[PDB]
């Protein structure tokens, strides 16, 4: 069954899943719709999700952000946006003071208006993440209060859920259940300092979020379920269209990337296709996914298939230069001149020699040269970056020469010359710098240098150094 | 004393598995991108296979962005892009890493023959791979439910099991699963349980595997490697400069294959992280994981899965494993070869004017070779201002440089070498003599050592740079310091051809000639008589000579006398130094005799006089051979007058037997044998005809009528002296040549009737051609065979070196003359010469000790033993040496280029292998493959079986496949019964007593037997005698020593019988074992000492076992060796030759022995 070579263990593993019926596609897409809209509605039922959007638009008109980073546009321009957001704030400022039973009818509508806003994927992600992290915050206190009773103070969980469900905030459970004279009751006193003080955040969630610990779970739980449904369906679809992916990738074979690489990038393409597809447009999913997969394949190939990466326009530019070569090959009877395809092509046309160069792929350094022997290309590539020893002995010898010759001048001329150049010192120094260091400054030094150079100019000072210039 | 932190001179090396954190420790950055260079500005894209930040600056001491360009700013990390400005060489040093998303198996530990992950987990390979490919689920930490720990399930099975048991059961799949396995593994518990199980049940099949596995386990534990590390979390990346992108001519780029691979790995890995963040379906991410596994594997060692191909090129890309392994079988660069500076080479010429301590070198060559010396010496005297100007001077080739070159050349030796290097004499040192020309001049006497002809052979030259190398070359590699072959004490400086024809022509006597029967005062006026043309070079004459004998105590006796000799011998006597007797030059002076002259001279006068003597012999040889006017004409080859008659008679015989076949008196094959016999006999007749004729036919007159002596004919003198040619070839020149044999090997019954002096027609030549082609083919093949043999030999010996001075054991082998068949195929004197007596020997009467205890037996001792009748001498050998991990000089022998006892620290294993290997081109079941079989200790095809135990025997049971043989010892029991197939004709008497190791059948026998039944000395004796039987039959001289050291290396391993320290059946070093039992006989356990049994391992087998793993990586399969060492965390301490050669430090032998010693003792001590 397993022949190794993962091309197979893939080819066979995907072949199990049966192709979709034309109706089943609609079934799956419907399931997608169900899941998503579920999470959207769950988002609309969160007060903080609304108040956040408001706080964001207050930063949008305040020039701390742009309308593009908040909304992708509504179910529908900056004016229309301003008035739509005004509508949002309107429903919010009504629903807020009606909390005193009848409020619900508006809290429903408050969702609807908020559902008119199509959020940037990033923003939506921020929201959902905030909800789930908030659920982490709830779980912290739930497990703290649980472990501090059951694990530490020895109380059964069976009796622990009794006064829990429905409240888990007020002191009805904490201060009124410890006097019950149960085997686990009087044991609840030891940790009473730790449980009641950490309850601070527990009742705090009903302030920030605007929901009791009851609803907070229900809403985002429904959200989670929706997400699950969605991913389930979408995955199913992709797994159904893998065959299409392979069929596409078979065309791009020798472009310089491996087969399985091609089909994998294509798979990514198909995933994106399922993510962005809408069956409500009556467009066949096959021909729609085809383009996306093809796009992923091509775009990937151009990008990563080279030892030396080249820009997209450059690649296409090269191909354009191949096209001309084809016709003009037989047409001209031998081949078009190096400058022919030049005027044949739009751009400055001298770029041919340039473009024709950078295009070429580097020859494998391990390419065996003749004799079949261990002689391989790279073995013959000499180091030009090294320096010859014959020169290295001179570089060491010059340091003696300039040293003796500098021992020749006056100590201050030697100091000025060793300073004006980097001789046996860090960097070198400006003439003014040499000035400040000598206490004598400006033109003065510039003169001392000349005469110094003058003393080392004529022979018997020079005869040692003059032999150093070839 | 604070020990140290930073760089010291390191000892040993360690190898082991790599931790993710350790891998990160090497890594100075994570390569996050497949990109290499920008595509326009060739600068590296940051965080890529080629990068400035992670690895290093592009150009020396310069930042990438270009902000800090000054050599001052160095330890500075640039603010723009962090690059510490430092030498570009660091880009050849700093490594990197890649954090892999999904876990990955290291293909070296998956696919190594004893799969490491496999046997460590006690799990089969195919299972593990089936798990790695996500083909099935595997259990981990099953707990108590329904299932085993290592058990494997399927989709449906895993589902059902999970449905039954939610928790307290665990199963994973893929690389994560195998990692989880290895990590959950507790080795210690397995150790305890396995010890118990080992102890409980008694079955061979059970406790064998049991003990093997527990040993393996505890070894891996003691290593320090944790199993998890077999699965790679992190993947190290090799420095960019070791896989260069460097450009070429025409703006073209060339890069290694590691970039394609690494780039692939990075790509697939990043794409995997991407697919994770996209929440892809299972199948997709699985395919991606598998692909990642394949990519990583292909990177590490390619060819163990799919053999991935490089971009646009069919040829499979070279992976890191191939980078390490190299090519050409097993060659790791310090093996195959290495380019070397200060060297040269060229065609070679003669140069007889040279003394043997020197040689010619081309002017230009010496100039370019010594160039640095020439510069420094040019400016030392002050002829050149600075080194630059010096270069300008030697470049212009000013007249003043030649003298300076003559200065730097004078006492400075040079090394000369030939292409087929076999024995150490393949490279020799000489004193350079500046010569005008492009050709190298090489002293004639040395032409034998190199095996170099003048037909266009080239020699190479190397300059001994360091002072130590100069003195090494002069005191060791020097020509004059090796006058004797290391294989046998016979001189390798023996005169070759022209010279021996000269000395032969000189001393010889024709019946009559000028000055016949006269008398002369001394050799002076003898020569004066000859040159003036008054007397002939060869005539019988009495002359007075003064000969010396040093027979007094350290003192030369002088005596004079009238010797009956010839003019030529008298002239030649002038050369013969001092204490040599005149007798030596009074003979005909053949090549053998002219060699024994030099020999005796060396064993009498010493080195220097032998050297100058040899030189003079060469000079006079050439001169008088020149004067001789020896030539070769077409009439110099004389055919028998009776040839045609022999041909016709032998031709009558064929028609006799033919008529008999026509009438049916004889069969076809018998006829064939008959005719072939008569033709062979005919060839013998013509041969012994032309031989007698060409030899004695010279018939000349002295004062009487007639007389006849040995011929003065040229070709005869040439063949007889030994200058060149031989009876075999001369036979083919005059008489008919042989009978030829078709490629099948069926010998044609129509021999070649004609010869080379006559014409050969079409058929005869065509028939000869096959013989020629098979000749060249066979020889060219046996060269390679010899090479392979020497290779196996040096590999098996090598590190064996003289270490301790004397082990001091009475042990040794009994040395008797070979005495084969009829008389003495080799004497006792040669076998015992240069060796050392195990114990004192007697005369016929005793309390008179000729040779005391252990003493070197030189020529005088051996001749003193020859005076007396002593037929028996026990001699110390390297095989019996008590010294562990080496041989004591007192055990080895004196043999060397010098007559003195072997030096302390000389590496004997190498020279032994070389000595066995050099003649191997001269060897023809029998033959060279026979030698190869011997050293391999291969059991023959149809062997013989020796008696297991002494005592009366009888035939047991009946016929099924075997008829059992029941042995019956005198006292002890008789459980021993061997099953001998009865379809093989027996030998052993049903009613007779047979000693252990007797002949129970016929045919050759495996030396394993001879070792076990007949003893150690017995088996070493068998090997040495058989191999010497092969060589000596070809006329090859090899001392028993070298063979004996090879033998010692063969038996280095032995399998224990008893217990009390280590395991039962373990094969181990008899050095380790003997040292442990000698140490356990006292103190420790009172005596717990364990018995062993000596084992015989073939050379190629014994070569496998080497402490140093770096050594094993050289000549063995590299891929396996590195792993197999790395798991046990093996620590290579060097201590051997090969390893120290690889690592590039002084050899722990020879000159370096004073180093490694003064070190070795400093180590593991105060
Ligand atoms: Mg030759
Ligand atoms: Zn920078
Ligand atoms: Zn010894």
């Amino acid at each position: 069954g397993r022949t190794t070579d993962p091309v197979r263990m893939y080819m066979r593993e995907m072949g199990t899943v049966e192709l979709l019926t034309r109706e089943g596609e609609i079934d799956i897409a419907k399931r997608i719709e169900d899941g998503i809209n579920q999470v959207q509605c769950s988002v609309a039922e969160y007060p903080e999700a609304i108040t956040y959007l408001l706080e964001q638009y207050d930063r949008v008109e305040a020039e701390e952000a742009r309308l593009s980073d908040l909304i992708t546009g509504f179910v529908d321009d900056p004016e229309l946006a301003r008035e739509k957001f005004a509508e949002l704030r309107a429903q919010y400022v009504v629903t807020r003071d009606t909390i005193k039973a009848t409020a619900q009818e508006e809290i429903l509508k408050l969702s609807e208006v908020f559902k008119q806003f199509r959020l940037v994927p990033k923003q939506f992600d921020y929201l959902v993440n905030s909800m789930r992290v908030m659920m982490d915050r709830v779980r912290t206190q739930e497990r703290l209060i649980m472990k501090l009773c059951v694990e530490q103070c020895k109380m059964p969980k069976k009796n622990f859920i009794t006064l829990f469900t429905g409240n888990e905030t007020s002191d009805t459970w904490f201060n009124a259940a410890i006097a019950m004279n149960k085997p686990w009751s009087e044991k609840l006193h030891d940790v009473s300092e730790e449980v009641h003080r950490a309850l601070q955040k527990l009742q705090q969630i009903e302030e920030e979020t605007g929901l009791t610990i009851e609803q907070v779970k229900d809403i985002n739980r429904r959200m989670s379920i929706g997400e699950a449904k969605a991913r389930r369906a979408k995955k199913e679809m992709v797994e159904a269209n893998l065959r299409l992916v392979i069929s596409i990738a078979k065309k791009y074979t020798n472009r310089g990337l491996q087969f399985l690489d091609l089909i994998q990038e294509g798979n990514i393409g198909l995933m994106k296709a399922v993510d962005k597809f809408e069956y409500r447009r009556g467009y066949k999913f096959s021909t729609y996914a085809t383009w996306w997969i093809r796009q992923a394949i091509t775009r990937s190939i151009a990008d990563q298939a080279r030892t030396i990466r080249i820009p997209v326009h450059m690649i296409e530019t090269i191909n354009k230069l191949n096209r001309i070569s084809r016709q003009m090959l037989q047409e001209m009877g031998r081949e078009p001149t190096p400058e022919e395809l030049a005027e044949r092509m739009l751009m400055p046309e001298d770029k041919i020699r340039k473009v024709l160069k950078i295009a070429k792929e580097p020859i494998s350094m391990e390419t065996p040269i003749g004799d079949d022997e261990d002689s391989h290309l790279g073995d013959f590539i000499e180091d030009t970056t090294l320096e010859l020893p014959l020169d290295s002995a001179t570089t060491e010898s010059l340091r003696a020469a300039t040293h003796d010759v500098l021992a020749g001048l006056t100590a201050r001329e030697a100091k000025v010359l060793r300073m004006r150049f980097g001789i046996d010192m860090n960097t070198d120094y400006t003439l003014e710098e040499v000035g400040k260091q000598f206490d004598v400054t400006r033109e003065r030094i510039r003169q001392i240098e000349a005469k110094a150079l003058r003393k080392l100019r004529h022979p018997s000072r020079s005869e040692v150094l003059r032999s150093f210039l070839d | 004393l604070k020990a140290q932190t930073k760089t010291e001179e390191f000892d040993a090396i360690k190898i082991a598995l790599a931790s993710p954190d350790m891998i990160r420790s090497w890594s100075f950055g994570e390569v996050k991108k497949p990109e290499t260079i920008n595509y326009r500005t060739f600068k590296p894209e940051r965080d890529g296979l080629f990068c400035a930040r992670i690895f290093g600056p592009v150009k020396d001491y310069e930042c990438l962005c270009g902000k800090y360009k000054r050599l001052k700013h160095r330890g500075v990390i640039c603010e723009k892009c962090g690059v510490e400005v430092t030498q570009t060489k660091v880009r050849r040093e700093r490594m990197g890493h890649i954090e892999l998303a999904s876990p990955t198996a290291h293909i070296w530990f998956l696919k190594s023959l004893p799969s490491r992950i496999g046997l460590l987990l006690d799990m089969p390979l195919r299972d593990i791979e089936r798990v790695l490919y996500f083909e099935s689920y595997v259990v981990i930490e099953g707990g108590m439910t329904n299932l085993e720990r290592q058990q494997i399930l399927t989709e449906e099975q895993y589902l059902d099991a999970l449905e039954e048991f939610g928790d307290e059961f665990d199963a994973k799949m893929g690389a994560e699963a195998i990692q989880a396995l290895l990590k959950s593994m507790d080795l210690e518990q397995e150790c305890e349980q396995l010890r118990e199980e080992l102890n409980e049940t008694n079955s061979e099949t059970k406790r064998k595997k049991l003990t093997k596995r527990i040993k393996l386990l505890e070894a891996f534990v003691q290593s320090g490697n944790k199993p998890e590390w077999m699965i790679l979390t992190v993947l190290p990346v090799l420095p960019p400069d070791l896989r260069p992108l460097v450009p070429l001519d025409g703006g073209r780029f060339a890069t290694s294959d590691l970039n394609d691979l690494y780039r692939r790995v990075i790509n697939r890995n990043n794409r995997l992280k991407r697919l994770l963040d996209l929440a892809a379906p299972d199948i997709i991410v699985r395919n991606e994981k598998r692909m990642l596994q394949e990519a990583v594997d292909a990177l590490l060692d390619n060819g163990r899965r799919g053999r991935a191909i490089t971009g646009s090129n069919k040829r499979p890309l070279k992976s890191l494993a191939d980078m390490i392994k190299g090519k050409q079988g097993r060659f790791r660069q310090n093996l195959l070869g290495k380019r070397v500076d200060y060297s040269g080479r060229s065609v070679i010429t003669v140069g007889p004017y040279l003394r043997l301590h020197q040689c010619g070198l081309p002017k230009k060559m010496a100039l370019e070779l010594f160039k640095p010396f020439i510069y420094g010496k040019l400016e030392l005297r002050g002829l050149a201002t600075t080194i630059k100007a010096a270069k300008k001077m030697v470049e212009r080739e000013e007249a003043v440089v030649w003298d300076i070159l003559d200065e730097v050349i004078r006492e400075h030796p040079v090394l000369l070498n030939r292409a087929p290097t076999l024995h150490r004499l393949g490279i020799q040192a000489f004193e350079p003599v500046l010569i005008e020309g492009k050709a190298i001049q090489l002293h004639p006497l040395v032409c034998a050592a190199y095996n170099a002809d003048f037909d266009g052979d080239q020699m190479a030259v190397h300059v001994p740079l360091t002072l130590e190398a100069q003195l090494e070359a002069r005191a060791l590699m020097m020509s004059t310091n090796n006058i004797l072959s290391p294989a046998n004490g016979e001189p390798i400086i023996v005169p070759s051809q022209d010279v021996v024809l000269g000395l032969y022509y000189m001393t010889r006597d024709c019946v009559n000639a000028k000055g016949e029967g006269m008398v002369l005062t001394g050799p002076k006026e003898a020569e004066r008589l000859y040159r003036s043309g008054l007397a002939s070079l060869h005539a019988r004459v009495k002359v007075r000579i003064t000969e010396y004998e040093k027979d007094a105590n350290g003192e030369l006796v002088a005596k004079t006398s009238l010797k009956d000799t010839t003019v030529g011998r008298a002239i030649l006597w002038m050369i013969v130094p001092k204490g040599l007797p005149y007798s030596i030059v009074n003979q005909a002076l053949g090549k053998k005799a002219i060699s024994k002259m030099l020999n005796t001279c060396y064993r009498i006068l010493g080195l220097k006089p032998t050297v100058i003597f040899a030189d003079q012999i060469m000079y006079t040889g050439f001169a008088y051979a020149a004067r001789s006017g020896a030539s070769v004409g077409i009439d110099d080859m004389v055919i028998p007058e009776k040839k045609h008659e022999i041909i016709s008679e032998a031709e009558a015989e064929v028609a006799e037997i033919q008529e008999q076949f026509q009438s049916g008196l004889v069969t076809a094959g018998e006829r064939y044998n008959k005719v072939i016999d008569i033709w062979a006999a005919a060839n013998d007749r013509v041969s012994k005809a032309m031989m007698d004729n060409l030899q004695t036919e010279t018939v000349i007159n002295r004062d009487g009528q007639e007389e006849k002596q040995v011929s003065f004919n040229s070709i005869y003198m040439m063949a007889d002296s030994g200058a060149r040619g031989s009876a075999a070839q001369i036979r083919q020149l005059a008489g008919m040549r042989g009978l030829m044999a078709k490629p099948d090997g069926s010998i044609i019954e129509t021999p070649i009737t004609a010869n080379f002096r006559e014409g050969l027609n079409v058929l005869q030549y065509f028939i000869s051609t096959h013989g020629a082609r098979k000749g060249l083919a066979d020889t060219a093949l046996k060269t390679a065979n010899s090479g392979y043999l020497t290779r196996r030999l040096v590999d098996v010996a090598q590190d064996l070196v003289v270490t301790e001075d004397d082990c001091g054991t009475h042990e040794g082998i009994m040395m008797t003359p070979v005495i084969e068949g009829g008389d003495v195929k080799e004497p006792l004197r040669d076998r015992v010469l240069g060796r050392v007596t195990a114990e004192d020997v007697l005369k016929p009467g005793t309390a008179d000790i000729l040779v005391p205890r252990n003493t070197l037996l030189h020529e005088q001792w051996c001749d003193l033993l020859e005076e007396n009748s002593v037929d028996a001498v026990k001699v110390r050998s390297v095989v019996s040496c008590d010294t562990d991990f080496g041989v004591c000089a007192h055990c080895y022998g004196r043999d060397l280029a010098r007559g003195h006892i072997i030096n302390k620290g000389e590496a004997i294993g190498v020279i032994a292998a070389q000595s066995i290997g050099e003649p191997g081109t001269q060897l023809t079941t029998g033959g060279l493959p026979r030698v190869a079989d011997l050293f391999e200790a291969r059991r023959p095809k149809e062997p013989a079986i020796l008696a297991e135990i002494s005592g009366i025997v009888s035939f047991g049971k009946e016929t099924k496949g075997k008829r059992r043989l029941v042995i019956t010892p005198v006292d002890g029991s008789d459980p021993y019964e061997e099953m001998i197939p009865k379809w093989r004709q027996l030998n052993v008497f049903e009613g007779e007593r047979v000693e252990r190791g007797d002949v129970i059948s016929d045919g050759p026998e495996a030396p394993h037997d001879i070792l076990r039944l007949r003893g150690v000395h017995a088996v070493t004796r068998y090997i040495v005698n058989e191999v010497q039987d092969v060589y000596r039959l070809q006329g090859v001289k090899i001392n028993d020593k070298h063979i004996e050291v090879i033998v010692r290396q063969m038996l280095r391993k032995a399998t224990i019988v008893n217990a009390g320290s280590s395991d039962f059946l373990e094969g181990e070093q008899v050095e380790y074992s003997r040292v442990k039992i000698a140490n356990r006989e006292l103190e420790a356990n009172g005596k717990v000492g364990a018995t062993y049994s000596r084992d015989l391992l073939g050379i190629t087998k014994a070569s496998l076992a080497t402490e140093s793993f770096i050594s094993a990586a050289s000549f063995q399969e590299t891929t396996r060796v590195l792993t197999e060492a790395a798991v046990a965390g093996k620590r290579d301490e060097l201590r051997g030759l090969k390893e120290n050669v690889i690592v590039g430090r002084l050899i722990p032998a020879g000159t370096g022995y004073a180093y490694h010693q003064d070190r070795m003792r400093r180590r593991a001590a105060g």
